[PDB]
């Protein structure tokens, strides 16, 4: 017997590197590379690989690769320096429902021209979550975040509106997808399948449902990092999606104010019609069968017995314990404290009320912000919920009852339930083996 | 046709039959985000493409996949016989079973190749 | 003679006596905005020369530029005689009229390689 | 086992036994656009002295033969005093120039030697 | 005999690249790439290699990294351009002005009162109690960030593929000629980059004798580097008790000035040891004589700049940049035949202009409390002051100005050189 020696044998072993990415606005779509259709999956037979979905690097990098086409997209947008002024506030009393009331703010201010030595009052509708108090008819306001940094005025041409991405993968590694239809997240996999690149993953940024995106095959998949620890969250996947109906009734009209050289702020002019708060709709049957089977799940891990239990957020900040997405540019914040309201011994619509932001801070940076522009006319909006994301109360060892509340924070755990099924190893050809053959 | 990588899953007897479906797919087989780091990710696909190339050349076996060396091999790296290794293994499994005897066989593969042309330059002045 | 590409207009014989010409050029051919640029073009050469070389040692030709290889001429890619194409005909309608068939050549040869591997390689185990 | 350079002061017959650690110590290693351009120039020098050992027939091998004779001209000396008594640094300081010439006349037989086999293999 | 090629043949030609920094702040150790816990070095015997401290390219090239990297810590931080303003400024003594002034605030359509505290070197009357800073005809100065520290930390330059550092091993080597003990590195120990005038603070020591570096001793507009083997202690003080207070100016942008001193206000002085100085100047003395001759009496003067950075001993303790007036240290005669210590007056400037660049300053805030140096001397940066061809006394005169020189005492025995694998040679043997 003697060695001999081998190149392109089909051995990989597990490393990261930096994925590039690929596609068919924010996200940088137009210097992505292209895309080309063809059969990029083929099936390997006779493996087993050992995949974690909380131990992956990809998400890690995605989490990275978004912040970094977030802010630069920012750059060719104008600074809402001058902006932090005194403004004079008064309530707005105009055909109001009496829900909606003291949320609106009409403050007026003044503002600088395009002409250096000369000077403008303008006024403009704030929302109540946008303006503080200096001074603790008419009252003294500011914004709420002047004290700390300046915010960058969103521009109207380019789009929040999410469109899937492909991940690729370098030369000398591979990307291996899970096939497995009862995949849990963590563990060995018979179905082993390598793939060119990722499928179409949308980054849908949303903090307590996941809104869009993709489900699963046969039934409600209940995914956690460690299932008797009570501080990590539960991710669960839906087999059917369940339509939600977003609304703004407002009819909004945006002015523009030139507060400088080629420098335009668009304002909140006046509001045709009545002032109605907007608000989603949900099914309440569907909704009560998807409760029915995420619970039916649910006591398969915690005993089957106990007492499921339905109870809305504790959070703190309004990230946290409000549903909060993105529709048509306006950043929304959904009560939905009527979905989770249930216990379970072992065509009507569910309203949820909403209220409307504009100086958004995304991803927790310090000091970094961004203004929202208005929309012109109403917002509508139809979105699938096909996952949530959920917290357990735990203080016994042994209990009879679990209560579980709806989670958040963390928009790592958004991309976590696309990239559950892929992982990228390193191939190295080079082999020995004992042959009985010799050189010359 | 399998594919690529496609047949990790068979016995390396018969992996060994299409090594140039896995070495063909190697080597690509700021203003923006995904500007510098692709071309970090090239030029280093290029390094460790290189370096293989470099380590097969030491051991006198380039321009070539399948190559037969005169290292006799050694009882302590495996007892298994060539009946089942080839027929009872595959890549994956033999890669996991020798990997804390490959840099011995890294170096006698190279000294063997130094003492061999050596021996030939030696061979060639008579 | 006639300088790097210059016997583009000449015939087969005359031009393939100076390949040595044209394979110097193909690898390096030179001694802000322009950083990148230079160095995306540096990466593509680099990257087109080896893939070039891969290709060349795929089918056991590596270190040569003329080589032979076992798999016949099948005279439907071109049925005109020897005499002709070697001294009445350039490189460049060459390619024009045989780079229709072209792409099942670059198979033919890979698997003549394979196939002589394991004849060389079950040869030496007696 | 003398190092990465640890050859450079010996003679040139002890010196030839070590060329391993010196041709493996040439792409990546005992040896953001400051490390990608100074990558990038590493390997291109790699490929061309690999190009410039492929033309020669030379691919392959640390050690080879040539079919050009050694011209008088170039160095006059004894092989037991030039192989015994000379490092390779005072070596490459003697033979500074002459080195394209040699590098032509190499590139040339090895042309001839590989028409020669492509007009003995046509029978 | 005939023509064999060899590859990978032990054989080397001067070359100029780039050298990559490594590392195990304003001084990046995110951008170095962690170096090896333990490095390598090989003895390479039989080998006598020439080497040149005033001429090699990796002070050129450190120059260039300490200023790009020390320039690019800057950009996160706040431009003092609302600043210009005209300061009603009123009264050890002189030294210190209370300036009030206008100043905006968050909010674009107030205005605030402000006062602070500061240098008579930092201000300059527009044309009394009339006030302006002395950078604002040329440039609004950025002030520094009061999270990043000043510390110089050791920085590897390690050598990319290819190539090779030879360090010297030669414990008598003046930086010019041939070296016989050669040895490769993979990288250079650790380099401080420790700006300093007239005395080379926190350097590596002469393991021998005091060593004399000179491109040429007989030109007399040449720098002399005078490196010792035992260091001289020096520790400071910054006697006030100083208070810092942030003058907000607007949307997350503050001005860190100088509020009330709490207790009396003393000049920041520091002290060099009196029987250290006293025979280190010997050991300088002893070996300056072997270049100049037995005989010659050698005299040291104070200085003779017009600048403030090459008058006095320019550096940073602490974070404040002091100038101290090293002139009781270079006063003494040396004819050929116990805890007194000298104490130097040092002044503190906040605006500073570093590495000479028309157009760019940086304020330095103020630090709360008292600052103490604790620094080795070693080394001098001198400059001999010429007159006759045949001279019996001889004048040494403290220098400074480029910032080369002190990076140069330390980068005097590396070289870098590129491999040249590739070598024909005659054989007796030839290819079949
Ligand atoms: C989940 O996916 C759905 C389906 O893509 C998203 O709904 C779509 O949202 C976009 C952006 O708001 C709407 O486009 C806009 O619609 C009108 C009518 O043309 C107009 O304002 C604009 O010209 C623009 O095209 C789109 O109509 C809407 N689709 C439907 C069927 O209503 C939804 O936003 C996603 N949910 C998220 C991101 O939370
Ligand atoms: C180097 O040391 C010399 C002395 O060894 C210093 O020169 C001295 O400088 C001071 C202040 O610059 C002079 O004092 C002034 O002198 C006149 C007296 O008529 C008067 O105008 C002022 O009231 C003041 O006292 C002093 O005369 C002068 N001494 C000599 C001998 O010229 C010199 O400043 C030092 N150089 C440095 C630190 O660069
Ligand atoms: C692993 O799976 C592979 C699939 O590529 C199996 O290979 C063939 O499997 C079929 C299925 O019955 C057999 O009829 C063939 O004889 C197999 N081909 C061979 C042995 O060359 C392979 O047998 C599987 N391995 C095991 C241990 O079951
Ligand atoms: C998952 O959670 C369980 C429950 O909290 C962890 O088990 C605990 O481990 C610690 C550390 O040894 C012990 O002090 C506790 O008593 C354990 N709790 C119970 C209920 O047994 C467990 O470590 C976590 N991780 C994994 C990987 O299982
Ligand atoms: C959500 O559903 C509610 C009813 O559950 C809708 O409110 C009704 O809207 C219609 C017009 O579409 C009015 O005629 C009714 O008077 C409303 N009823 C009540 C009780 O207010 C609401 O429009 C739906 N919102 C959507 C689909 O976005
Ligand atoms: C929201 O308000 C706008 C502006 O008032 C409405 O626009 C109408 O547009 C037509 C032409 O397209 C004009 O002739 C009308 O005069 C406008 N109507 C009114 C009442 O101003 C728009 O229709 C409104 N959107 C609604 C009610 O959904
Ligand atoms: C917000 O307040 C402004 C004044 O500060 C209101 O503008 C006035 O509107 C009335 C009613 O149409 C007009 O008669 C006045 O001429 C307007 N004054 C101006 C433009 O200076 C504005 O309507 C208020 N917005 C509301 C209540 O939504
Ligand atoms: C959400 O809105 C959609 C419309 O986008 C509703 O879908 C329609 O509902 C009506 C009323 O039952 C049906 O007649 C239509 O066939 C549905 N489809 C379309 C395409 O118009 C949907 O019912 C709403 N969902 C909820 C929960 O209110
Ligand atoms: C370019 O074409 C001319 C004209 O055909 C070539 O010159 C002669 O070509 C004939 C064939 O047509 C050959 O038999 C001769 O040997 C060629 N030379 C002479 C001197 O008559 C010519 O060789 C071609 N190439 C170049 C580079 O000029
Ligand atoms: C460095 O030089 C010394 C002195 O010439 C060399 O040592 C001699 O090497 C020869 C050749 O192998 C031996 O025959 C001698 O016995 C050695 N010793 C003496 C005292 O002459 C040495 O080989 C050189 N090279 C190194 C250390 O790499
Ligand atoms: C610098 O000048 C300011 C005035 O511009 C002094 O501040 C005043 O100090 C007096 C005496 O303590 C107080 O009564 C006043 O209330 C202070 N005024 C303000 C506006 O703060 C300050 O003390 C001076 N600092 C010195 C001399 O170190
Ligand atoms: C800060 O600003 C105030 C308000 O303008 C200045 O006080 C006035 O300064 C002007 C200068 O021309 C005098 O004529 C006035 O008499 C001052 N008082 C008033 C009530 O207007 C003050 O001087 C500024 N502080 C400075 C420059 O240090
Ligand atoms: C000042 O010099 C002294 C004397 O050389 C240094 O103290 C030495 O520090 C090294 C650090 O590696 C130790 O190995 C020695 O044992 C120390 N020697 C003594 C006598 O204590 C001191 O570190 C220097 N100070 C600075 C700030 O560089
Ligand atoms: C070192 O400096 C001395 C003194 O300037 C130089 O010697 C002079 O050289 C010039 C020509 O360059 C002659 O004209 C002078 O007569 C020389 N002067 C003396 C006093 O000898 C010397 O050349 C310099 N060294 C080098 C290497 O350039
Ligand atoms: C430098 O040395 C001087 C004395 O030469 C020191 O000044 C003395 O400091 C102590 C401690 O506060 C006082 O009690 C003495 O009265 C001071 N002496 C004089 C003459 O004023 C000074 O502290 C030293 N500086 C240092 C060590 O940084
Ligand atoms: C500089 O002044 C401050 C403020 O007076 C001193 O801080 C005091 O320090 C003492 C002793 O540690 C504490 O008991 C006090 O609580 C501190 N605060 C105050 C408000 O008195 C500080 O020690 C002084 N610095 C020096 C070097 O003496
Ligand atoms: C500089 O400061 C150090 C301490 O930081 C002084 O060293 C002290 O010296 C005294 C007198 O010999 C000793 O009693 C102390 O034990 C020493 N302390 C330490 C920590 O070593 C040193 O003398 C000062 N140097 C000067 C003033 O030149
Ligand atoms: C540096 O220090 C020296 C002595 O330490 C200073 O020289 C003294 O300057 C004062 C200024 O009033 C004169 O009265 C003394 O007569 C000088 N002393 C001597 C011995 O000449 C010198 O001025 C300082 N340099 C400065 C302040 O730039
Ligand atoms: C709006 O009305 C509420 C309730 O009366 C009152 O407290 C508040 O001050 C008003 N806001 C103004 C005047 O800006
Ligand atoms: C996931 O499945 C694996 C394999 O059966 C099992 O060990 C693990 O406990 C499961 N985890 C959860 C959270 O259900
Ligand atoms: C929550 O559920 C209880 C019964 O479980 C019901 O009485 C109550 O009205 C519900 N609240 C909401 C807001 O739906
Ligand atoms: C919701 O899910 C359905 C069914 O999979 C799909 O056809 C539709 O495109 C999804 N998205 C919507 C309505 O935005
Ligand atoms: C040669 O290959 C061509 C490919 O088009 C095919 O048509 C032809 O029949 C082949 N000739 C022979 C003799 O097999
Ligand atoms: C080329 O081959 C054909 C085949 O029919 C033959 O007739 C002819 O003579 C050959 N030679 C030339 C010069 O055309
Ligand atoms: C006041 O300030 C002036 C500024 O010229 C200064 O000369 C003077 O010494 C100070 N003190 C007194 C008491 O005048
Ligand atoms: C040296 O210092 C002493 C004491 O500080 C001083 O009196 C003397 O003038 C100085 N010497 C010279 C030559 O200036």
């Amino acid at each position: 017997l003697w060695v001999t020696v081998y190149y392109g044998v089909p051995v990989w072993k597990d490393a990261e590197t930096t994925l590039f990415c690929a596609s068919d606005n924010v996200w940088a779509t137009h210097a992505c590379v292209p895309t080309d259709p063809n059969p990029q999956e083929i099936h390997l037979e006779n493996v087993t690989e050992e995949f974690n979905m909380w131990k992956n690097n990809m998400v890690e990098q995605m989490h990275t690769d978004i912040i970094s086409l977030w802010d630069q997209s920012l750059k060719p947008c104008v600074k809402l320096t001058p902006l932090c002024v005194t403004l004079q506030c008064t309530n707005v009393t105009n055909n109001i429902t009496d829900d909606m009331r003291g949320e609106l703010k009409n403050c007026s201010f003044n503002m600088t021209t395009e002409l250096r030595d000369k000077k403008q009052k303008v006024y403009s509708l704030f929302y109540r979550l946008d303006v503080v108090q200096i001074n603790e008819s008419n009252k003294e306001y500011r914004l709420i975040n002047c004290n700390t940094s300046a915010c960058t005025q969103a521009c109207p041409k380019v789009s929040f509106e999410p469109i899937p991405i492909h991940y690729c993968a370098p030369a000398g590694f591979a990307i291996l997808k899970c096939k497995d239809k009862k995949f849990n997240g963590t563990g060995p996999c018979p179905s082993v399948s390598t793939v060119q690149c990722t499928h179409g993953i949308k980054p849908v940024v949303s903090t307590q449902l996941l809104l869009n995106g993709s489900l699963a095959e046969e039934e409600v998949m209940i995914r956690s990092e460690n299932i008797t620890n009570n501080a990590k969250n539960i991710l669960v996947q839906f087999n059917t999606p369940v339509q939600i109906n977003c609304t703004r009734p407002n009819n909004n009209t945006r002015k523009s104010i030139r507060i400088g050289p080629g420098q335009a702020f668009y304002a909140t002019g006046d509001i045709i019609g009545d002032i109605r708060q907007a608000h989603c709709n949900v099914s309440k049957a569907t909704w009560n069968e998807t409760l029915g089977k995420v619970v039916k799940q649910l006591r398969k891990h915690f005993g089957n017995n106990t007492i499921i239990r339905f109870a809305n957020s504790s959070g703190g900040d309004l990230e946290v314990t409000t549903h909060s997405f993105n529709c048509g540019g306006e950043f929304f914040y959904c009560n939905t404290s009527g979905l989770f309201n249930s216990t379970w011994i072992s065509n009507d619509s569910i309203t949820l009320p909403c209220r409307i932001k504009q100086i958004i801070n995304m991803w927790q940076r310090i000091g970094q912000c961004m203004y929202a522009p208005p929309i012109q006319g109403v917002i509508r909006c139809v979105s699938n919920i096909t996952g949530l994301i959920l917290t357990r109360d735990g203080g016994s060892t042994n209990s009879t009852t679990e209560t579980f509340r709806p989670g958040g924070g963390d928009m790592r755990d958004n991309w976590r339930s696309e990239l559950y099924k892929y992982k990228v190893v390193k191939i190295e050809p080079l082999g020995v083996a004992p042959t009985r053959c010799k050189r010359r | 046709f399998l594919g690529f990588l496609g047949a990790a899953g068979s016995t390396m007897g018969a992996a060994s039959m299409t090594l140039t479906v896995q070495a063909r797919n190697l080597l690509s087989g700021k203003l923006t985000v995904w500007g510098i780091k692709q071309l970090q990710a090239r030029v280093l696909a290029v390094e460790r493409y290189l370096r293989d190339q470099q380590l097969l050349g030491i051991w006198g076996c380039s321009g070539k996949l399948i190559c037969c060396t005169n290292v006799p091999w050694n009882s302590s790296w495996s007892n298994r016989n060539l009946s089942e290794i080839w027929d009872n293994m595959t890549w994956l499994q033999w890669d996991k079973e020798i990997s804390n005897y490959t840099q011995i066989i890294y170096g006698l593969l190279e000294e063997s190749q130094n003492q061999q042309e050596k021996n030939e330059q030696d061979l060639l002045a008579l």
